[PDB]
């Protein structure tokens, strides 16, 4: 019996319905009071200034945030919720010193490391002389740590090998215009691999089927969804590293929980990456990855 | 005789009435209704007082009875016309108000739809990812079950909300057309279908996957269902501005008609 | 001497005449226009006569001058609302027709994407009933292979295909919209996001499968494309009507101006 | 390679994407240039005529049609397609004294029948004396399947609350099930095809599937794997794409003067969860995998 309110930007990818049994499973693992508002959408940040007011109308003590925005309540959030202690359960929240005031704990996993761990597989794959080997970027739009964050870490894990870029499409991570993406790259004819979103790689899996490549361009995901999974099942999908989500959840419940408890909790909590591929699915792992099937939102 | 001299002000006043009414229509705010308002008042003042003095020129009982009529009919025309104003600026604001509401409100439960729908994919992908595991442990019988769900709700689920999703996606853009419909024929045709397509949505709503959020959208149907007033209301605006031209046409025709009258009345002196 | 009593007639055609014209730009069809047109030839034709014999009592020429161009621009006036009226019934008609083309293109293409939705779902239980036998004789290899090109295929394909049908519709819900358009932000608004639907679509469309399905699709969008001259037209409609309402708004000042100087001419005179 | 133009009222069906299949095979057998057009909806009596002129334009040597309506074409079947000749195909197509010289042949089952078949399994299951039986008709629109279930079921025990009538929309046809689920004085639910794959979903969502029995009219890849696992109990298939296939292999003989029947009728096969004949549902429903051909 516990106020947490769970802000997020959106229930729509499963990388968020993950995130979700996540604080769902450890709020009834801490007995605590926890109510979910998804703000429908990343371009929805009105809807979620009020919803983060209506958090507090509903007398939320603190309140975990995944922001449509880093810079969002840069100089404001106390402005929608006031004295109540926000928690940062996956984007970053850049407040201000005074705002800053509010936030008591945050997790979240740098994402250099998700695009460091992707090139570091290809770089392993390919050792400098190895083969010139063309690769295609389709990582997606041109903000949320989906450039130069990722771009940097699986820039660096690829430098010294023998591993090009042939070119970089960017475009929303809607699974239509990444496919068109996609669509583009089988056209070209010099790729090799594809490394981009759960989105761009999903639409490559059908993509490199519907037109008989499906053993000519290996497919390396920049993160895991139940889709870039059940690819690496069945050898449709190379590499992937998984920032596990569902573990992602409990830890920002937990963070909030302890807070409200005063127990110790970790301040700048963030879980460890872990390699995935065709085999190495270690069951362990996924659990702290992915929902479970039949799972529903709640 | 000096009949003429007051017969032509109020002639040209008449003109200038007329102008002024026109400038009226045209207020687009509470300052420039109100300025024109001014105006009007001083000019409508200015003829009432030529009137007066033309009647002294006179004694036929019969005539200034009929004058006095067409300058009463001109005083409740241009009050009326003003009336019409009024409602005019009124009903913009409040259409406006009203519509905006609507418009985030149907607006979510189009991205609640949506959500919806990519959810019940991405389940299909782990309830089939699933049958694997099934199948490899051999546990056929099982693997079967696991296929007819994947049909019978699973996959039957998916078309459910694609209809639902049209539906709130059609609403959404009545909503959006709404804010500037001027046709008549076209509001009635809009809110005989947003009704309907309501009580639609209304039950077709209740059977999704989860009962919890067939609540979050039965509630929003429930908001939307309460301000489905804006549609008589934009049949007033409607009446409002068909009114205000009727006006403005017989404002021509109760001045050729007191003109008229003033006339016979500059003669008979 | 009679100045006056023409005058007056005059004063008052005036004031009878603004009425005319009122009436003429609110017809609504060819009947209705020749209607009104005679009833303010008549008037016109009246106020003229009466002009001339007025304008004859005064030998002033700076205001005979005045007087001439006062009548010449009333008559240019008319002319103009005449040509306006001519414009409206016709914009109005030619709007109703390119509209109800649109709307019979954009009702066959929503149809036929509805197909493909309906059929891919269809074919998706078929494909799942497949695997059914393959169970049964415990074909697990094959089994496999199935589900595997039941989401690469069939779940891939449902979503790819809805939103089509999705795109095809909201292009119908515009059309259905477009017909009775008059505020020219929506006009300009709907004719932005019809054009970028349609790119959209053109786009989407070529990428699919279904052979003969995809040129249908094509030859529908191309027709369509080839009618987007209606929301530039619908703009014309808006020009239109501004234009009458403005000129409408002249003739007063006209027939203000006329009897300002009739009045001059008339003290002169007398 | 003779020109063969087929005009259907739609292709939304599992029963004409079956049909289809039919055609489309027999015709790569027949080795004959096939040509598919579809008006789009029952409704779309224009368009079906703008397509009867297309196929014509084409050159089709003969034309397959699967008219919208009986009495379309009674008086002006000539205006459209001029001279080719024309087969009927799944639906009854009425001609005139002066039109009639242009059908050469045609296919077709009478739905008369497909309902007689409804209206014996389950009256010969429940006999008059066993037991009182309640059943909802979820028919579809608002008639010659109607009669027939109805003469089929007169002397026995099985009694018909009410007919819902609506159109073959799943999402109408749902909402109609709902509605029977709720009068709870139904047993047996015997309605279209899509009423009856809707159904399956409706009572498994409220555990009233093995609660309601469920006896379609005609098949469907949804009725079939219905039967298939049981959740269905009844199903009168007329044997689609063997129909389909009749048609072309009609035309292509009157093309090439060879030896066909004219008025070829399939035997309605009766369907029960424990009686599924491999080879009915190959002259039935469409294969795995296949889609809709128009070449």
């Amino acid at each position: 019996d516990e106020k947490i309110c769970a802000i997020y930007p959106h229930l729509k990818d499963s990388y968020w319905l993950s995130v979700n049994y996540g604080m769902v499973s450890e709020a009834e693992k801490q007995g605590v009071n926890l109510r979910v508002l998804e703000a429908g959408g990343y371009p929805n940040k009105s809807r979620q200034e009020q919803q983060l007011a209506l958090c507090t109308q509903w007398g939320a003590n603190a309140i975990i945030l995944g922001t449509v925005d880093p810079h969002a309540y840069e100089h404001n959030l106390k402005s929608w919720v006031g004295n109540t202690p926000v928690f940062a359960t996956v984007n970053q929240l850049d407040l201000d010193e005074e705002q800053s005031t509010l936030l008591k704990g945050e997790v979240g996993v740098d994402w250099y490391w998700m695009g460091y761990e992707a090139g570091k597989y290809l770089a392993e794959r390919h050792p400098k002389g190895s083969g010139k080997t063309n690769i295609a970027l389709l990582l997606g739009p041109r903000t949320r740590g989906g450039t130069k964050p990722v771009t940097t870490g699986f820039y660096e894990a690829i430098k010294n090998s023998d591993i090009h870029i042939v070119d970089s499409f960017w475009a929303d991570n809607d699974k239509e215009l990444q496919r068109n993406l996609v669509q583009r790259v089988i056209d070209m004819g010099n790729i090799d691999y594809i490394v981009g979103s759960a989105v761009a790689i999903e639409a490559a899996i059908s993509e490199l089927r519907s037109a008989d490549k499906t053993h000519d361009i290996g497919l390396v995901s920049v993160y895991l969804s139940h889709g870039v999974y059940r690819g690496l099942l069945r050898n449709k999908v190379l590499f992937a590293p998984t920032d596990k989500m569902v573990q992602q959840g409990r830890l920002s419940v937990m963070q909030a929980a302890h807070y409200l408890r005063h127990q110790p909790y970790e301040k700048q909590a963030s879980p460890i990456i872990k390699p995935l591929t065709p085999k190495t699915l270690h069951d362990d792992t996924i659990e702290e990855s992915l929902s479970p099937s039949e799972y529903r939102p709640t | 005789g000096s009949a003429m001299i007051e017969a032509r002000q109020v002639s040209e006043l008449s003109t200038r009435i007329i102008s002024s009414v026109q400038m009226l229509s045209n207020a687009q705010n509470e300052q420039e209704r109100k300025e024109a308002g001014r105006v009007l008042f001083e000019q409508l003042e200015s003829l009432l007082t030529h009137i007066k003095e033309l009647g002294g020129e006179s004694f036929d009982s019969k005539l200034l009875d009929a004058l006095e009529s067409n300058v009463q009919n001109v005083i409740n025309n241009l009050a009326e016309l003003g009336v019409t104003v009024e409602r005019k600026l009124w009903l913009a604001k409040e259409i406006d108000t009203r519509v905006e509401e609507m418009r985030l409100l149907s607006e979510e439960l189009e991205q609640l739809t949506r959500t919806q729908v990519q959810n019940t994919s991405t389940i299909a992908v782990a309830n089939v990812t699933h049958i694997y595991d099934l199948l490899e442990a051999n546990k056929k019988d099982q693997v079967y079950q696991a296929l007819d769900a994947l049909v019978e709700v699973d996959l039957d689920l998916t078309e459910r909300l694609h209809e639902l999703h049209l539906l709130a996606f059609k609403m959404l853009n009545q909503i959006e057309e709404a804010r500037t419909l001027t046709n008549v024929d076209r509001i009635q045709q809009i809110q005989t279908a947003f009704e309907n397509n309501l009580k639609i949505m209304k039950r077709r709503v209740l059977a999704v996957e989860d009962p919890t959020r067939s609540k979050q959208m039965s509630q929003l149907l429930t908001e939307l269902g309460k301000r489905q007033v804006v549609f008589t209301i934009l049949l007033q605006q409607y009446e409002n501005n068909e009114q205000s031209q009727q006006l403005m046409q017989k404002t021509l025709e109760l001045f050729s008609e007191l003109n008229s009258t003033v006339n016979k009345l500059v003669d008979d002196s």
